RNA sequence: CUUCUUCAGGUUGGACAGCUGGUGCUGCC
């Protein structure tokens, strides 16, 4: 319940505002491109994210079981695995990354492996979407 | 003297009642199926198996068409399922309960939980561009074991009652419990349907089981 | 309104298309004996590896060569037969088989040429108008392209790919491919609205005629004539009934400028677009002939031809 | 009534539905189809059949132009398939149901799966760069048995409805039924194609399968 | 669900931070040619290494059972051969396969003879490329 | 009380009057979209605002707590990152949402933390749905 | 001994939303 994106510790009720912080902060202060370009992350790409986090979501919310099991745990680490194959691929997608605490908030998640501490994930993933397509929009 | 009406619904098609008390994200899924909330176990309403029987064996027994209101059946189903007309009530000779899926460790066995996601979309017929949904659903495969409670009022047309459930069971194996089931969803089937006594003995329940597993 | 005109694929040349790849003789015999080839099954092969030696054991012994032809029938002496499915036979015009190409095949073995592939293939042929509409036009977007049908089995036969400029050599790839004179069947149907039979039928011939007498003539009398000729006959004028179908054939049929420019113009914006791949300079993309067994022929990989027919 | 129409679909060339929700990985499949959860079994979803017949039918229905909102079609595609408009909301008469694969044994001596997964291209003319994915299809030569309940509201109204059904299915034999269908993918034929009674006997039936047997 | 190459590998928490380690060791110390060290094994031996296994992979994923077949067996069996044939073309593979214990995981897999440790092993392959692309690029 | 809306300041006396205001202000001068507006928000899109605010006023109408747990407080957020991302869907929500200042209420909610102040906000925004009704329809 | 391993859009949209019936009668000063 006491996610610890970056240096600050995210608790269940902070989510929002520290989501919508770090959109505005991206939309604000976005992305340079090698080649003397601006450009953000596509609605895809992070529409994506979402599917690989909805993935795991969709089955740890209808339980009541306080602790992930190994398999939650092991989905939860290959999304890891996926979200450093995508940070590697394309660099922006990487910076996305990078200037929210997604891989450190999954690391939080792996260490903690409760199943409140993957709803709060969920919940700022979640929040995450919602505000870029109320900053970012279409 | 009541009557206990057993049996199992298994699912043959993916099957999706509604209703929805929390939390639904914006990318997971879109129509949750009723869960009995304690156990998070997916359930059957009774109110749901009861309305669709009722409305299934009223049109059948009528004329093949209902149009009427409920508090105006026919007095079959008046009697099997109550009547809240101002001078004529007629207190139902059946309970139907909230119906839990049993066979969850079976479904266990096979490395599967209790409930999909199927993803479906509407297509504008202008644009051809497509909506997508995400309907939850218990899967194909799922048992719910019931139990009816038959109050046996009258001695003699108990077997006519007994008719009429087996008809509308039947009815329902031909057509959907619930959901979209025009679209795929909601198909059942019922087994093991055998009637015992609540408590004592009744001197046709030999005759009332074969006419529930014939 | 849609119609139903039925189409068939006379391939009188073999044919060439990507579905994978495989690597050098491991999994396959390339004989010299007889001059056959072979490619093997997988269940009888995993049964045949199960009542013989352990599969760590074949393994343990691959030092890059590991031939299947001197193998199989010599440090085993036992039948290959049980593992092969489309055997064929190989014949080349002499420098080893370096690697082997795979058309695609569905799962039954079988050889086919996919969806998508004939609509590159007739967006190559049939936009020779614009260079505008490759997503929204209902050229294909409302046409409904299929898959091939069922391609035979009895009439594989391996070849070579050879070179045309001013010598035969041979180049290092090798590939099985299909025997000439088999005939392939569709069920490709089509509407009228916006693809019509006299716009097809016009389209066919002016992208028949920019192949043949704007670029195809120049390069034939360019560099040489009698390479062709040992027959090189290439029936022509007839209706233009001439698909190169497939691949490994060149890379004119990739690239559609030429078929609304001129010969200087078509290949001055050619080698403009062409500066920025590779790092040799060419007057014109050479062919890649072959040899059919003997009888010299040279004919591009991927003939077809074309023909419509009610229902 | 409760006439159940039979039959069997089969796939001249490999048919892609999607809406999995598992993992997609690095190089294996980009897009798998949908199978059933406790089977494993591809899965015909019978909302993706009910809505391309609805397509086909309708657009055929209306000279070619189908460009309405669905509730706002012709009575008779309303009268089969269902519509929530406003005064006559129309049941609809056609229950179809998700048609799971069958013919696993055949395929199964045939030493070949139910899917195959295709590599295709995404090359360009322009700068060469191909962006290639991976479909999942199932295999060309796979028979989906499907069970299609219909629902006897006139007897006016049945040689028409069933033929009109049976033109809908032979709509489907010249198009594809999902997927990727504009690139080679996707058809279907339909054989053994009847409707029997559920329950009791009806007449001229006969006249049914005479129309939608042949 | 437990797998081993030398150091205890399990599915949850375990296969993405060994194989993320594993590809840091390779790029931490770069391997040693002739005459010059840091020879970059692009992508094209990573892949088609990641073919072979995803094939195999795709032909398992539809199929539920505990043990895998014969004709898996042989599959992996060719993975081997493949791996050897590519380790032996080029000493850079070598250095690649040996660190990251291949056929090591390979030889474990065909001890165990179940799906789930394939499963484990794919997962785990898959990690180790996701990590050096992460990691390295190209 | 204090239920901060950022012109005006609505106490539980003054919720109903200032949602028919909101209503009249709706009514009055329709949605202008990109073809010149003019349509109105849906039936079936205040729907599910009112069903969100519901889904938390059933966990809070039946206690005592003077201040909002922290399982509530992480729902309201919620309901606020909810709210937010469906406005960048539709244009005539996001009138819907701003001429009826909901994310102030929410906000002063998440900031009062007490359970009158809640009880507040839902009673404005059911008094809202219910004056849309009678005006409109549809 | 080469060259990308999927990319870009739609993530639910409308329809109904609680109706009918009972509704303190009897016993005591």
């Amino acid at each position: 319940t006491e996610l610890k994106i970056g240096n600050e510790k995210v608790n269940s009720t902070n989510f929002g505002d520290f989501a919508e912080k770090a959109i505005r902060g991206i939309n604000h202060k976005p992305f340079v491109n090698s080649k003397g370009g601006e450009q953000k992350i596509t609605t895809s790409k992070i529409r994506g994210i979402l599917e690989l986090v909805n993935k795991v979501y969709n089955r740890v919310i209808n339980t009541n079981d306080v602790e992930l099991s190994e398999n939650i745990l092991a989905d939860i680490a290959y999304i890891k695995v996926k979200i450093a194959y995508e940070s590697g691929r394309e660099p922006v997608v990487k910076d996305f990354i990078q200037r929210t605490a997604f891989t450190a908030a999954i690391t939080d998640v792996m260490n903690q492996r409760t199943r409140e501490s993957f709803l709060l994930f969920a919940r700022y993933v979640e929040s995450l979407i919602a505000y870029f397509k109320f900053y970012g929009g279409k | 003297m009541k009557l206990v009406i057993e049996g199992t619904i298994v699912l043959k098609t993916g099957m999706h009642i509604g209703g929805s008390s929390d939390f639904s994200a914006i990318g997971a899924v879109d129509s949750p199926v009723v869960r009995d909330t304690l156990t998070r176990l997916p359930l059957i309403p009774g109110s749901s198996l009861k309305g669709k029987m009722r409305y299934l064996l009223a049109k059948e027994l009528n004329n093949g068409i209902l149009l009427n209101e409920p508090n105006n059946d026919q007095d079959e189903i008046l009697r099997l399922f109550g009547s809240s007309e101002k001078d004529k009530i007629r207190r139902a000779r059946l309970k139907f309960n909230d119906i839990k899926l049993s066979n969850l460790a079976e479904l266990e066995t096979f490395n599967v939980s209790s409930t999909e996601v199927k993803f479906e979309n509407t297509i504008n017929r202008k644009t051809a561009v497509a909506n997508p949904r995400q309907i939850e659903r218990v899967i194909a495969g799922s048992k719910f074991d019931f139990e009816i409670f038959y109050n046996l009022d009258d001695i003699k047309e108990v077997e006519k009652d007994f008719e009429n459930i087996k008809q509308g069971f039947d009815l329902l194996e031909f057509d959907y419990l619930g959901g979209h089931g025009t679209r795929g969803s909601g198909r059942i089937a019922f087994e093991n349907l055998s009637v015992i006594t609540a408590v004592g003995n009744f001197e046709k329940i030999n005759t009332l089981n074969e006419i529930l597993g014939a | 309104m849609k119609k139903t005109y039925r189409v068939t694929l006379t391939a009188l040349g073999p044919i060439f298309i990507g579905g994978g790849e495989k690597l050098k003789k491991y999994e396959y015999i390339f004989d010299k004996q007889k001059k056959v080839a072979h490619m093997i099954d997988h269940t009888k092969f995993t049964k045949y590896l199960l009542e013989k030696n352990l599969l760590d054991d074949f393994t343990s012994r691959v030092n890059s060569h590991f031939d299947l032809y001197d193998y199989l029938v010599n440090k085993k002496g036992i039948v290959f037969m049980p593992l092969v499915k489309y055997s064929v036979p190989v014949a080349q015009f002499s420098p080893p088989m370096n690697d082997l190409n795979t058309f695609v095949k569905d799962a039954f073995g079988r050889p086919y040429i996919p969806g998508s592939s004939l609509k590159g293939a007739l967006r190559t042929a049939i936009l020779n108008d614009l260079k505008e509409d490759t997503k929204e036009n209902e050229v294909f977007a409302h046409l409904q392209v299929s898959d091939s049908e069922t391609i035979d089995l009895e009439n594989l036969k391996v070849y070579q790919k050879v070179d045309y400029s001013k010598t035969a050599k041979p180049l290092p790839l090798y590939r099985e491919c299909l025997k000439p004179n088999t005939e392939i069947t569709f069920t490709v149907s089509f509407d009228d609205e916006y693809l019509t039979l006299k716009k097809i039928q016009n389209a066919l011939h002016k992208t028949y005629q920019h192949y043949y007498i704007k670029w195809l003539k120049g390069g034939k009398v360019g560099e040489t004539l009698i390479k062709g000729v040992f027959a090189l006959d290439q029936p022509s004028q007839n209706q233009g009934e001439i698909i190169y179908i497939g691949g490994g054939a060149g890379f004119v049929s990739k690239t559609l400028h030429y078929k609304s420019k001129n010969r200087d113009q078509a290949r001055n914006d050619s080698f403009d677009i062409l500066k920025q791949l590779f790092r040799t300079t060419y007057s014109k993309m050479r062919s890649v002939p072959d040899n059919v067994p003997t009888g010299k022929h040279y004919l591009e990989m991927g003939k077809a031809r074309i023909k419509l027919e009610e229902l």
